[PDB]
């Protein structure tokens, strides 16, 4: 993994040593090169993982997440250079430094082979994100959003640290391979119940579980565009990766403890879709859609079958790409009219046709349209839930109907109708924005062409 | 205090004579490189606080920072390695001396061990 | 333990409870502080003289010396407080809050 | 002469520069010698070379 | 105060602490405490004003009471054993008196009020010396006598310290009182781990001292004593605000900064001894400290507060005095997490 | 080494340095008097150093190059605009008054540092203690507000409480009609816009507050226009003021050490001139503050410390 880790730590000095007008060019080009290099991790095995060294290893679950992280960095650079034109050179370099640090922490998080090093990195991702939000956000509420995000995550994750050190004392090791090979059943006792709670609650807060989700609209609405892109596409997936990894040691207690979380996930999936139906803000609509999809992923992990894990992996990758694209589209609209209200700017199809096409494609992927990987993951989760019980189909069908309703509602409201008459500053779409949307959407369809690359280790 | 008061401990001795029988750290140790990195960061912060050009000014001062950090890190690594070797030595000796407390257990295969099966469905 | 030790320890406890319960004057609390060290002196010398710990006979003298240093320090602080506020009342030491 | 008033650090303090460089060089050569002696003593005590 | 008299008083404070640390006799330990207090009072009163006089008076009263209780404990121990050496104490009552006296010296709750009051009373340099050195000595005594410490009393006072520090810091808006309540909380952590691993106590002491030195020296450099005074520093020297923000993040215990190492090691060590409820409560309560550190970080670096018109003249001028080892303290307090296993060298 | 505690321990003593002619002399008077000429003559005849009146851009003259900076970057206030529109709606009057007070404070610190490091006396054309007369004139004419006066008083307290008052205060008394005549003859339109009630308020403040207050500290010499014209008799009167009832005789070596440590540090001198009192006149928004600070950084010899500015011809930076 060092062939990918070191070039990022070299992005840092290159960013600080490049000229004042070449920072964006250098950062974008070399981020793309590092993404290309990280594409080599997809050549996985059918039996075991890629054990690079004592510290880092890669799997069919880690590799797509690393590729998504490395691919997301240059897109964030493009959106950032859109909205950070008037900044000073030092502050531009500080923003790029925060993005690079976040990418480095995420890479080491997905490739860390110990639960304690994984904990350290997955908690280290909080600082750059908090700085980005509370420093380069636009509105007053960025401070409160940062407080909510930070304290929700830490309240979730501190009992996880206690549980991890306890498990290390009990079993002698926190290495994932050793805890997989030496796993023992978790007896039904109050102590085991609270160990299970510590671990799962950390990752449920990070996911987020319905009822532990308010920090998500607060932070995703109030963050800058790069912050929104990384919060939804990658940072939400630390919870899924952690829950998939740590449930090795939590059986058979997961069979009995998953009822409250499954009930919360299914009902809150319905509730957040219904909220999306009646949102006066576009960014909040996209955030609540993210909550619904992560609820589906939580259901998949909790029911915990080989078909549900594949659907969970596929849905995580697909949601990352789709939500990042939706945030970028909303941000272009905001940079036009300087407001997040959904009904302020209308007729954007007759003012900007190609952006209307991008909106159509992003909203067609947001709802599960076959054969997109969004649908593939959702359908695998639905099938596993059907095997779990036969009323999960009722809840899942209701969720799919509401998802289609609010996605097409967003499309029709923003793009169709008649343009607002007094908004006379809708300049033609930039090549940069068009290329950003294309770079979001083409990999999704190529992943549809080759779907075994994102179905996880259980494939 | 676990190892404080261990027999034969000379007070106020950073590195005893018995530490000379251990392999000294390689000068290219990653921990030594990280100590040098800490020295370099201190030098840059010094330039920034004093409002000199961060990367250019005070090259002699930055060299002194890095050299001091590498020096102290080398000796610190030697002491750390010595203490860990001492801990392992004591633990092994105690296990050897207390066989009734650390007994060897007969190994049973998984064909003989019976484990409850918990289906996932 | 003889009843003499009980009485000396009781005197120390009384002088400690006197110090911890201010009334108005700082001087009265200083006098309570000086009583505690007197009881400590008496207790130490009773313990040492009974056991014939010959080399420990000098300890009560050092105890007295540092009692004097504490009393001097307290009187200096008292004169400064009185210069500032006109009285040695402890109610005037309320500028700083917790 | 840009400054109306002579800056305190207008000219390099050659005494301090020489002391800095000398201290750095002394520390480096001392570290190299100490490492060589440590390797030799370790090998001699363990009977390796 | 004459510079020679000031440096001889500083040396006398240090000599008293060193006598406490190197003595093997309870009388000599008491003498060291007395010498430290006697030379420490004028240092607090160095800049004469009613607040400094009041702070010195309160500090003297508290420390004199603690020394008296300590000598009573020493004499009671001598009565029941005839031993002057500092080892495990042979009487539970003497041990309880000693624990109370040392806790009163350190400022552990419920003996904490003097800490914020005195720290707000005295200047920034005096507060720096107070917190650092005057925590350095009693903790060494406690580490020496740790094997007889009552775990219940020690852990009760530690949890009280953590809770009180968090809540007081939440309310405060003055920088010195914020520092004092942070100090109370950190002392709580150290003494919580004390009955299990004095090595972890020493590690927490060193990390706390480094972070406190960096923070106090940044405040001295920026000449800021309130929140709104510190809100003007972004318009004079924006580097100092950024370093202070990183140091505040480190103090709050966020990974991968150096403030995470003591909390991590203490949680692990207490878990080895089958303590779970105590480490979990301690870890959750530190979120209060993190909250008011983050509140301080919003005002100074992450947001730009209004400035004044004379800041232009301040721009024209330059800072003269150079803080000693400020860059080193900044780096050690933020970037030494990958160097954690050196605590064995500390052992 | 520069002066510090080590120099004090080694033996540098201000009392030993002084030569008994180390006197601080301040000349005062109403607007457009002969105080500048009298001060120059006093400094020349007595061998003292002259300090012209500290207006705007004094701090510019003492730092970097002597050339004044842009008004947007140094002062953000205008004397000509104060004359043109005294009752402005942007707080120009009190911005000007506070900036001029800070400049006078900085100049007094400069003069004290010179006297303590050299032993040569100084002659200031106006001091900290005479600065408030314009504040009272502005307040009584309705130019500034009671809040502005209160902020001024707070800053003046916490700042001027720390220094040594002048040895000699020389006041030149000129009647208001003569002041107006001289102003008209000078021909500058902005000062020709000065009203007579403003000039009377300054004189009332001088005669009723400043002169009675400085009489307690030391001796005050008052002259008319004719007496101020003949500076030889003024210098003769100064040379035979053998009495000194001020704090200067009470000053000792340690007090002088503290004072010199204070006055050699210009950021500590101006520490309380920027207190977070949010008057609308002096408060500057975050965005304007950021923009102006960036511009000042972009100035030629201002980005780095004085010895480290390569664009103004500083070499050996890598070994400095
Ligand atoms: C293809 C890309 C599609 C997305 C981007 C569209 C870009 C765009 O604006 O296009 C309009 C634009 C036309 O110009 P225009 O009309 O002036 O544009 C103005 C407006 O945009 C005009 O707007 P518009 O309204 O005319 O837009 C037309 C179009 C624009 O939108 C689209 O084309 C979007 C289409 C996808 C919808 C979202 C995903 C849905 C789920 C399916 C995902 C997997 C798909 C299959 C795998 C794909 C792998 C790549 O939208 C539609 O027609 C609506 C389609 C609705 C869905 C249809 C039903 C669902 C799919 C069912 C079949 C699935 C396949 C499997 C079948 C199984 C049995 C075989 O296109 C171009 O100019 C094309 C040139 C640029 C791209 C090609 C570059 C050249 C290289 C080609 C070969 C590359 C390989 C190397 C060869 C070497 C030799
Ligand atoms: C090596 C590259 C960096 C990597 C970093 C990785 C971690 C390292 C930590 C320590 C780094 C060393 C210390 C640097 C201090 C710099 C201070 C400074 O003045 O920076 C600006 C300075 C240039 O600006 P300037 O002319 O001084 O003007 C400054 C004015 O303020 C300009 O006026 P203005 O008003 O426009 O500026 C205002 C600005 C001025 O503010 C600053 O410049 C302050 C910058 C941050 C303070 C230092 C924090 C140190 C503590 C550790 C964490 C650092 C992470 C970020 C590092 C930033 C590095 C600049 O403040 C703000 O805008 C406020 C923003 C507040 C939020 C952001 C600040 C906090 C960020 C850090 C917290 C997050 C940590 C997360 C946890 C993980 C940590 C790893 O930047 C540099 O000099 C760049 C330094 C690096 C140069 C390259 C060195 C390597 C050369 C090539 C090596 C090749 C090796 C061999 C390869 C093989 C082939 C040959
Ligand atoms: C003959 C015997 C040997 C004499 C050696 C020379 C010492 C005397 C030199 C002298 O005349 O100094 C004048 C000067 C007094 O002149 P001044 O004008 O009245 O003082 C101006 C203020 O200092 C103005 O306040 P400031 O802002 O300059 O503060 C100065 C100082 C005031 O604060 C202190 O002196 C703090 C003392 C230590 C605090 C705790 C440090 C860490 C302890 C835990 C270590 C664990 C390992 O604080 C610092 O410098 C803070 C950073 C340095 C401490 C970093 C420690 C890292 C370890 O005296 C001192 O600075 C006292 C130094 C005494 C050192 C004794 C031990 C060696
Ligand atoms: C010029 C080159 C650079 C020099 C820079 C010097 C800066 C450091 C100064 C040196 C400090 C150590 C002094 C070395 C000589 C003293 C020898 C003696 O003190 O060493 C031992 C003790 O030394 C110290 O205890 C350990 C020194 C190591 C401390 C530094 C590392 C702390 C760990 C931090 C880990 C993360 C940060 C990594 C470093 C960046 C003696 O043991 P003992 O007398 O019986 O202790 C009795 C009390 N006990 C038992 C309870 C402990
Ligand atoms: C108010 C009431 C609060 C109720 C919620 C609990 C959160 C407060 C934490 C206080 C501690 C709660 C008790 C924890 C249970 C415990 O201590 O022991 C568990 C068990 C017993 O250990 P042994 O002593 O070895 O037993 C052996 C038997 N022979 O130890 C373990 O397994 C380690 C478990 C770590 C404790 C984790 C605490 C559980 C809290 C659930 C986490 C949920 C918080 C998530 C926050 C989400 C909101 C953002
Ligand atoms: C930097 C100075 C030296 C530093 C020493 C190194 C650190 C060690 C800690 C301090 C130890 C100091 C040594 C003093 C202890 C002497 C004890 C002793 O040995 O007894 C006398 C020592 O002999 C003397 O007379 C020494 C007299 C010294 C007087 C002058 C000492 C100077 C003190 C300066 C005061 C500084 C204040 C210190 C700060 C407070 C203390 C922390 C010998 O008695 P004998 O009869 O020969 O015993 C054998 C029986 N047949
Ligand atoms: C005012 C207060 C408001 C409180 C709001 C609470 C909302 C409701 C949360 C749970 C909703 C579903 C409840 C399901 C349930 O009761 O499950 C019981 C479950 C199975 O136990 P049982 O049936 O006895 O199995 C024995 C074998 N036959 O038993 C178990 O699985 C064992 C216990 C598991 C749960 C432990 C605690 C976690 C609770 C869920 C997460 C909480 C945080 C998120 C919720 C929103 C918070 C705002
Ligand atoms: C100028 C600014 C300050 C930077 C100065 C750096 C000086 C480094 C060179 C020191 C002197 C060289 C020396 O003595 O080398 C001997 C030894 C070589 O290692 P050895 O074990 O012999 O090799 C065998 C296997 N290769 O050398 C070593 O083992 C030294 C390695 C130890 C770690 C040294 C510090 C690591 C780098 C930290 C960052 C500093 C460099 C930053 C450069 C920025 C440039 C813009
Ligand atoms: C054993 C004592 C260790 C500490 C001594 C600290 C002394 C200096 C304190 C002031 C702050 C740092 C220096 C900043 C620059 C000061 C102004 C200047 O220009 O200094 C020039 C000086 C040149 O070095 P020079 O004095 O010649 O070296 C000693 C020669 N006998 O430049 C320098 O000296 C710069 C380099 C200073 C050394 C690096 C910083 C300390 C390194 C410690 C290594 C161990 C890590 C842990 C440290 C824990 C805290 C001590
Ligand atoms: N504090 C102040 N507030 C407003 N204006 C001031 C202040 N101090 C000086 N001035 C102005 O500066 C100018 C200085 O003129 P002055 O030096 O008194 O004339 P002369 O040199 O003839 O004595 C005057 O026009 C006066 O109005």
């Amino acid at each position: 993994m060092l062939k990918i880790i070191i070039p990022t730590t070299m992005l840092l000095p290159m960013t600080w040593m490049s000229k004042h007008n070449m920072i964006w060019i250098n950062a974008t080009v070399h981020s793309l090169l590092i993404s290309l290099i990280s594409l080599s991790l997809l050549n996985q095995l059918g039996e075991n993982s890629l054990n690079f060294s004592l510290t880092f290893f890669s799997d069919s679950l880690s590799a797509p997440l690393l590729v998504l992280t490395t691919w997301l960095l240059p897109l964030m650079l493009m959106a950032s250079q859109s909205h950070l034109s008037k900044e000073t050179t030092t502050r531009k370099k500080l923003y790029i430094t925060m993005l690079i640090l976040l990418q480095l922490f995420l890479i080491m998080t997905f490739t860390a082979t110990e639960l304690i090093l994984f904990y350290i990195l997955f908690e280290a991702t909080l600082v750059p994100t908090l700085i980005i939000i509370t420093r380069w956000g636009n509105q007053t509420e960025r401070l409160n959003a940062g407080l909510y995000f930070l304290f929700y995550t830490l309240a979730g994750s501190l009992p996880l640290l206690v549980a991890l050190v306890y498990i290390q004392n009990t079993t002698g090791s926190l290495n994932f391979l050793i805890i997989h090979y030496w796993s023992h059943p978790l007896s039904n006792s109050w102590s085991n119940i609270f160990m299970w709670l510590a671990c799962i609650m950390a990752f449920m807060v990070k996911m987020p579980l319905y009822g532990l989700h308010l920090w998500l609209p607060k932070a995703h609405v109030e963050a800058p565009i790069a912050g929104s892109m990384v919060l939804a596409a990658v940072l939400l997936k630390l919870g899924g990766y952690g829950m998939m990894r740590i449930t090795t040691i939590l059986n058979p207690l997961t069979n009995y403890m998953a009822y409250p979380f499954l009930m919360l996930s299914m009902w809150g999936m319905i509730m957040t879709s219904s909220i999306c139906l009646r949102q006066t803000d576009l960014k909040s609509l996209i955030a609540y859609s993210s909550v619904s999809h992560m609820a589906l992923v939580i259901v998949a992990i909790m029911i915990q079958t080989p078909w549900s894990f594949m659907g969970a992996t596929a849905l995580m990758i697909a949601h990352g790409l789709t939500s990042s694209m939706l945030f970028c589209l909303a941000n272009t609209n905001y940079e036009r009219v300087h407001s997040r209200t959904m009904i302020l700017a209308r007729g954007l199809q007759t003012l900007l046709p190609l952006m209307a096409t991008w909106w159509l494609v992003a909203s067609l992927t947001n709802l599960a349209l076959p054969p997109s990987i969004n649908l593939i993951g959702e359908l695998f989760i639905i099938t596993a839930s059907f095997s779990w019980s036969n009323i999960t189909i009722i809840l899942m069908g209701m969720n799919m109907m509401i998802t289609a309703l609010y996605s097409l509602y967003m499309l029709i409201t923003t793009q169709r109708g008649k343009y607002t008459h007094h908004i006379n500053n809708i300049k033609p779409s930039f090549t940069r924005e068009n290329a950003l949307m294309a770079l979001h959407i083409l990999p999704l369809l190529l992943l549809t062409l080759n779907p075994k690359m994102i179905l996880g280790p259980l494939y | 205090t676990m190892m404080s008061g261990r027999p034969g401990r000379v007070p106020l001795q950073f590195l005893p004579n018995e530490a000379r029988s251990l392999p000294p750290p390689k000068l290219t140790d990653p921990r030594l490189v990280y100590m040098g990195f800490l020295g370099y960061c201190s030098g840059l912060i010094d330039n920034a606080i004093r409002r000199r050009p961060v990367v250019s000014a005070g090259l002699h001062r930055q060299l002194l920072y890095v050299t001091s950090f590498v020096f102290f890190g080398y000796y610190l690594l030697k002491r750390q390695d010595y203490m860990y070797a001492l801990r392992d030595h004591d633990m092994f000796a105690y296990v050897k001396s207390h066989p009734e407390d650390f007994p060897e257990k007969d190994k049973k295969t998984y064909g003989e061990i019976l484990e409850e099966f918990h289906p996932v469905r | 333990m003889p009843l003499v030790y009980m009485n000396i320890i009781m005197a120390f406890a009384i002088a400690l409870a006197g110090l911890l319960m201010y009334r108005s004057h700082l001087m009265s609390s200083l006098l309570c502080l000086e009583g505690m060290m007197l009881s400590l002196f008496i207790m130490s010398t009773l313990i040492i003289l009974n056991t014939h710990f010959t080399l420990a006979n000098m300890m009560p003298i050092i105890l007295l010396v540092f009692a004097a240093c504490e009393a001097a320090l307290g009187l200096s602080l008292l004169v400064m407080v009185s210069n500032t506020y006109g009285t040695d009342y402890v109610q005037n030491l309320n500028l700083l809050q917790c | 002469k840009f400054y109306i008033r002579e800056p305190p650090h207008g000219s390099p303090d050659w005494l301090k520069v020489g002391l800095t460089l000398g201290t750095s060089v002394f520390l480096w050569i001392y570290l190299i010698k100490q490492h060589k002696e440590d390797v030799l003593e370790y090998k001699r005590r363990n009977g390796l070379e | 105060m004459n510079p020679i008299i000031y440096t001889t008083l500083i040396m006398t404070v240090m000599s008293g602490t060193m006598l406490v640390m190197i003595s093997s006799h309870w009388l000599l330990i008491w003498i060291g405490f007395e010498m430290n207090l006697l030379a420490m009072i004028p240092v607090l009163m160095k800049n004469f004003n009613p607040r400094a006089t009041e702070a010195a008076t309160k500090y003297f009263l508290t420390q004199a009471t603690a020394s008296m209780m300590l000598m009573m404990a020493i004499i009671i121990n001598l009565l029941y054993s005839g031993q002057w050496t500092i080892t495990k104490m042979f009487n539970p009552v003497a041990m309880t008196m000693m624990t109370m006296a040392l806790a009163m010296k350190l400022g552990l709750s419920p003996f904490h009020f003097w800490v914020p009051e005195v720290t707000q009373g005295i200047s920034l340099q005096a507060g720096l010396l107070l917190l650092t050195w005057q925590k350095l000595a009693p903790l060494s005594v406690l580490c020496q006598i740790s094997q007889s410490i009552n775990p219940n009393l020690m852990l009760t006072m530690a949890m009280l310290s953590i809770l009180i520090g968090g809540w007081g810091g939440l309310n405060q808006t003055q920088l010195r009182k914020i520092m004092a309540y942070s100090s109370i909380a950190h002392m709580g952590w150290m003494t919580a781990v004390l009955p299990y691993n004095t090595t972890m106590t020493i590690l927490n002491l060193l990390i706390y001292i480094t972070m406190t030195l960096a923070m106090f020296m940044l405040l001295i450099h920026s000449s800021a004593t309130t929140t709104l005074s510190l809100s003007h520093t972004w318009n004079k020297m924006p580097v100092i605000t950024s370093l202070m923000m990183v140091t505040l993040l480190s103090m709050g215990g966020l990974p991968p900064l150096s403030g995470f190492m003591p909390k991590w090691m203490i949680i692990q060590e207490m878990t080895k001894n089958e303590s779970i409820i105590m480490p979990t409560l301690m870890a959750m309560t530190a979120l209060l400290n993190l909250y008011f550190y983050m509140r301080l970080a919003y005002s100074s670096s992450l947001t730009m507060f209004p400035s004044t018109n004379n800041m232009k003249m301040k721009w024209q001028f330059e800072h003269t005095k150079q803080m000693k080892l400020l860059p080193t303290m900044i780096v050690l307090s933020t970037l030494v997490l990958p160097m954690t296993p050196a605590l064995s060298s500390l052992n | 080494l520069q002066y510090g505690p080590l120099a004090f321990v080694l033996g540098e003593r201000t009392t030993r340095k002084l030569t008994e002619t180390s006197k601080v002399i301040t000349v005062d008077g109403n607007i457009c008097s002969g105080k500048g000429r009298l001060a120059r003559e006093i400094a020349e005849k007595l061998g003292l150093r002259h300090f012209p009146e500290a207006g705007i851009h004094y701090a510019d003259s003492t730092t970097g190059d002597g050339k004044p900076l842009d008004v947007q970057l140094s002062g953000n206030c205008s004397l000509e605009k104060f004359y043109d529109d005294p009752k402005s709606n942007d707080g120009n009057s009190y911005r000007l008054q506070s900036w001029l007070y800070a400049s006078r404070l900085l100049q007094y610190a400069d003069a004290l540092e010179h006297l303590l490091s050299t032993g040569q006396g100084v002659v200031l054309e106006r001091s900290i203690y005479s600065d408030f007369v314009f504040l009272e004139a502005m307040y009584r004419q309705g130019f500034i507000r009671k809040q502005c006066v209160e902020h001024y008083n707070e800053v003046k307290k916490v700042t001027a409480c720390e220094y040594l008052p002048p040895h000699v205060v020389v006041y030149v008394d000129v009647p208001v009609p003569e002041i107006q005549s001289r102003i008209q003859k000078k021909g500058n339109p902005h000062e020709m816009k000065i009203t007579a009630a403003y000039l009377q308020d300054i004189e009332n403040a001088y005669k009723k507050t400043f002169l009675p207050e400085m009489s307690e500290k030391c001796e005050v010499l008052q002259y008319s226009a004719r007496e101020a014209e003949d500076a030889e008799k003024v210098v003769e009167d100064i040379e035979y003021l053998k009495c000194d009832k001020g704090p200067w005789p009470d000053q000792d070596d340690r007090t002088f050490h503290r004072l010199r440590m204070l006055v050699q540090n210009k950021l500590e001198v101006l520490n309380y001139t920027t207190i977070p009192v949010y008057l609308p006149e002096i408060t500057i928004g975050a965005h304007q503050s950021d923009r102006v600070f960036q511009k000042f950084t972009e100035l030629p010899g201002r980005k780095y410390s004085p010895g480290y500015n390569e664009d103004v011809g500083d070499k050996w930076i890598w070994l400095k």
